[PDB]
RNA sequence: AGGACCGAACCGACUAAUGUUGAAAAAUUAGCGGAUGACUUGUGGCUGGGGGUGAAAGGCCAAUCAAACCGGGAGAUAGCU
RNA sequence: ACACAGGUGGUCAGGUAGAGAAUACCAAGGCGCUUGAGAGAACUCGGGUGAAGGAACUAGGCAAAAUGGUGCCGUAACUUC
RNA sequence: AAUUCCUUGUCGGGUAAGUUCCGACCUGCACGAAUGGCGUAAUGAUGGCCAGGCUGUCUCCACCCGAGACUCAGUGAAAU
RNA sequence: CGAUGUCGGCUCAUCACAUCCUGGGGCUGAAGUAGGUCCCAAGGGUAUGGCUGUUCGCCAUUUAAAGUGGUACGCGAGCUGGGUUUAGAACGUCGUGAGACAGUUCGGUCCCUAUCUGCCGUGGGCGCUGGAGAACUGAGGGGGGCUGCUCCUAGUACGAGAGGACCGGAGUGGACGCAUCACUGGUGUUCGGGUUGUCAUGCCAAUGGCACUGCCCGGUAGCUAAAUGCGGAAGAGAUAAGUGCUGAAAGCAUCUAAGCACGAAACUUGCCCCGAGAUGAGUUCUCCCUGACCCUUUAAGGGUCCUGAAGGAACGUUGAAGACGACGACGUUGAUAGGCCGGGUGUGUAAGCGCAGCGAUGCGUUGAGCUAACCGGUACUAAUGAACCGUGAGGCUUAACCU
């Protein structure tokens, strides 16, 4: 597979910057409406990433002004504009998704600062 | 349907399968030919040929490392003492399978797996 | 028009500008090239005979090779004929390359599909399961009854039963067409093409309106 | 499931006439010992493509 | 994904606090609903001086869904708690006059632009 | 204390699945009821065929029960096959 | 009837965890069940897991899933207390 | 009503919708007082109905692990 | 009657048309919208639930519609066993009673390893007239045909207004089918980790066995669906009902008698698949074989020697092919499988050692170690030289050419 090896990373973003989970991440996603091209944000925590090259995606929890939300996105798509790192986490696995279970203070995760 | 699986099945379980290849390996490491299936021979191959290449880097981490595998301390000793730097240079292959007929008790086609120097 | 012949490369996918991903098939096309022209005067129908690829010298046989050697052509990996439409005209060596797909906006992906092997009639012919418990004797998934009473007294045919599912011709039709690269051989599709990766794949244009 | 009519020997015949077994069909001649051998098997003295194996 | 007998949450404030999908409208055997898909509800819990009380039987559009939805790029959005807004069952056009948690851009349409009238989020 | 409670041995047999030319002429597996009592069990004894015994089902009385098994009357009789 | 997955009374009863003769893993001791080798289709049997939904199944929640311990708090109608 | 033919009686409760269920009425075809009447706490591998939880029961099946099934060697039936 | 299992449910159908929807059309007490009624039409389509054993029915909510029948009231060697209709028991009633009631109620064993036909798949033999390798045409056969809603045309035509089109076009759904795994997921007892009990490896540390994979948490490839692509068409021909044009018999009239034109999801094609056993066994291209000598009851006769081609088969390494055969790839002038190397992926920062802490533990080396089926390479191992099958120019007659 040298030509869709080729292929793919033709396409691959090249400042996608080093996130792992249990990190809280702003992205900012280029939402269209009508005419207008906005740029809204979605704030939350890492909870699972998936690393295959072009293919790769990341979901983000968010407990959005009542009940939570999971975005998956796909990280080199162009809707998805920028990924920044606010909070990093520090956590043992590497799929969080027990975090589903948990609200407040429970689904708190302790920061990783080195 | 089994598309690009791999792994014989051996008409066992999992944990019987790993029991006797464990064996297996531990009897080809110290007679350094037995006669076997033709089946068993070609998955003793994908067993015991990367315990010889981790007996090629000689370190803690992989006596015990090759002790958790194997479970055998003289095992563990002809690999990392004679082994490991018998091969040292050759990059796979350690072992060679030799067809040799069939049994009587139950028309199975035999085998004989060696490694692959045994000059003495 | 006719078709050129591909092999099945596998799939990624392409992200438009406006951030839209579209599921794509590689399908690698090299030089089809022509090895027999047939006419009416000699066949009863124009069609021409293209190979593919490249075959190992000892492998080919002296029929083949022999076949190839009167074309002025390498040997390819297999033959296969396009029917032409009548205003069409080809020359025995001519090659063809994917720029030829630079115009066609739809295509009609033709392989032969993944072999699923004996496969039952759930699988196979999508029959309804019957009960999982609830007094079930021994027929969970079995096909249910096969026909009638003694009016019959037979079995129709072509009643939908049990067996080969898989490893035959077929061909998806219109499938857009998203890139022809003739620098890498490529024409990338837009869905799913049948065949597992690295089949060969017949590529046509749409039939369809 | 069970028959209905006795079948004949005919019928009977006809059914084994795939059950033949198939010849060997023809077996290998070693290089050294110059002793036959099943094909891609080792002979009976115990050489294979003219070296010695196993030797018992 | 939201089928018959699937007890949905209510987004806005009409009254009900927890519905029961009676039917999935728009098709003959049709088996699901979906982003912004309408349902026949009846009421199976209410607070007690809602404009709808326990039992009623009405429509409704399904606003978030624990499946959830798919954009273009292949990016989902998955809630965690199905939840509905109670539209009128004669001329739609909600009930409730609040709308509660978020919503989807896939309720961008005619009708439902009443329902991302209000709605915190996208 | 208890025809007490939970629960093994022990006695049983409510459900399901398998088995149904069975591994088995009634079982296996997973759950199930009783489990100091009107319990359960060993060894011996007693009751016998229009008779026994029966917390009663026409149940049981040696894989047999609206009248056991064996032998005899007996080659019953059979306007029926 | 079998070298039969059944039946058959008493006696001895170690370790660790456990209330325990339950249960798990072990000791003493005894076994691997008298057809094997492959392959890894449908289908059947015994099991594991399952998106969203959660009895819509169905004669019927049959089956499966779930619950499950010890201590403490707390506990309604009704009652022969 | 373990009793009611007509009958899914009529009204009410539960349900989006209830021939079943609960309450009531009484025109009891064909209840009824030790072949007991009516109540009845506790009990029941008892019958019927409802709800919470729970789930492959199901929507609609998918994959996996094993034992057969399939191939090879040995033995080698049966009903008909 | 030396047994033809009988309701209902499930699974799986299949035909008829007296058509429920979709399609064409005539009359209308048809303005439009919506209808009523009748002719044509069988392509495809033609609910989910509450109650009940129920078919039915009533109800709830859908739908373009929820057709009517035949098929042993289709389907129990396909499933169930709720009902009817064995043996237990009770109620009401009948009988003095044993009992009895298609009155009611509770409980209650559904066997079969397929020989033949049929059907679904899949091979071996032989034929097709020398052998062999491929590519084909296509007789014939099968699959597929469903449809909503929104928008424009146009709020035009019609109508007093309310309301509201025909014909034509664009979009987007439902149900169904095919493919596929890029995405989202499921699984992933063959990968990594956490953890309980216990046993062992002398012991600490580290590991391993067993407890449903011990219980769990993630997860590669593959398979998959709830995932994502695509499909049902346009068009042509011959028509049904129907509408006509010209036109007499019948100096008018008249769609028909001569002649001519329209006309539907039905019909034949168009689309997809199988397909030369299509014994009517076809076509095209290519490849190979260019020896002698006897015998006779002189025939497309038999035999001996020499030759053994093209190719196939066997064997081996095997495969996104597979029950087995079959099919595909490769066999050393070789990447076919395994190993190995590099990468990726997954898990989540190994062991050892050092430091902090009384200790459990934490931190550093360290995103470390280990990584299955993945990807790119590499002859290290195994794919052996050969043998085997297959022959030696391919009948007769007639015709046209031998330029």
């Amino acid at each position: 597979s040298n030509i869709i090896k080729q292929l793919e990373q033709e396409q691959m973003k090249q400042d996608v910057p080093s996130f792992r989970p249990g990190d809280t991440v702003e992205v900012k996603v280029w939402v269209v409406e009508g005419s207008k091209k906005r740029l809204q944000a979605f704030e939350g925590v890492v909870i699972a990433i998936r690393n295959r090259g072009l293919h790769s995606a990341f979901t983000v929890r968010k407990i959005s002004n009542g009940e939570g939300v999971e975005r998956v996105f796909q990280t080199h798509s162009p809707v998805v504009d920028s990924i920044s790192v606010k909070r990093r986490g520090a956590v043992r696995k590497a799929k969080l998704y027990y975090l589903r279970e948990r609200t407040g203070k429970a689904a708190r995760i302790k920061e990783r600062l080195n | 349907m089994r598309h690009r699986k791999s792994g014989r099945q051996l008409n066992r379980n999992s944990s019987h399968r790993q029991a006797m290849f464990r064996n297996m390996a531990g009897s080809l490491v110290r007679h350094e030919i037995i006669k076997t299936t033709l089946p068993k021979a070609k998955e003793l191959r994908r067993v015991v040929e990367p315990l010889i290449t981790l007996a090629k880097t000689d370190s803690v981490a992989n006596r015990r490392l090759a002790f958790a595998r194997t479970r055998d301390n003289e095992i563990v000793a002809k690999l990392f003492n004679e082994l490991g730097p018998r091969f040292a240079s050759r990059a796979g292959g350690y072992t060679r399978i030799l067809k040799c007929g069939f049994r009587a008790g139950d028309n199975a086609p035999m085998a004989y797996i060696e490694l692959v120097d045994r000059s003495e | 028009m006719i078709g050129l012949v591909g092999k099945k490369v596998g799939m990624t996918r392409i992200f438009t500008e406006d951030g839209v991903s579209i599921p794509v098939t590689v399908i690698e096309v090299e030089a089809n090239r022509v090895t027999q022209v047939k006419d009416l005067a000699n066949d009863g129908y124009r069609a021409i005979q293209v190979t593919t690829g490249a075959k190992k010298a000892n492998r080919v046989t002296k029929p083949e090779a022999g076949h190839f050697a009167k074309a002025g052509v390498e040997a390819g990996r297999g033959l296969w004929e396009f029917r032409l439409a009548e205003g069409e005209e080809f020359t025995v060596g001519q090659s063809i390359s994917v720029e030829l797909f630079a115009d066609v906006k739809k295509v009609d992906v033709t392989g032969t599909s993944k072999g699923k092997g004996f496969a039952g009639t759930v699988k196979r012919w999508n029959f309804r399961t019957q009960d999982a418990t609830h007094g079930n004797s021994l027929s969970h998934r079995v096909p249910g009854s096969i026909g009638q009473n003694q009016t019959p007294g037979k079995v129709f045919k072509g009643k939908k039963m049990a067996g080969q599912m898989g490893n035959e011709r077929v061909t998806v039709q219109s499938l857009d067409v998203v890139r022809v690269d003739a620098e890498r051989n490529l024409l990338l599709v837009k869905g799913a093409v049948p065949g597992a990766t690295g089949s060969d794949l017949i590529v046509k244009p749409a039939v369809k309106a | 499931a069970v028959q209905q009519n006795k079948p004949t020997r005919s019928k009977r015949g006809m059914r084994r006439s795939h059950d033949a077994l198939t010849a060997v069909t023809s077996l290998s001649v070693d290089k050294t010992s110059g002793e036959k051998h099943l094909r891609h098997h080792i002979t009976a003295d115990g050489y294979y493509r003219g070296r010695k194996v196993i030797a018992k | 994904m939201i089928q018959e007998q699937t007890m949905l949450n209510v987004a806005d404030n009409s009254g009900a606090r927890r519905v029961m999908c009676i039917k999935v409208l728009g098709g003959s055997h049709r088996r699901y609903a979906g982003v912004g898909d309408i349902i026949k509800i009846t009421i199976k819990e209410a607070i007690p001086r809602g404009k709808v009380k326990k039992g009623d039987v009405l429509k409704a559009v399904v606003v978030r869904t624990k499946k959830g939805v798919r954009r273009p790029d292949g990016s989902v959005i998955r809630f965690d708690g199905n939840a509905c807004v109670l539209l009128n069952n004669n001329s739609e056009q909600p009930i409730g006059t609040r709308i509660f948690g978020p919503v989807t851009r896939e309720l961008r349409s005619e009708k439902f632009m009443k329902i991302i009238s209000l709605a915190p989020e996208v």
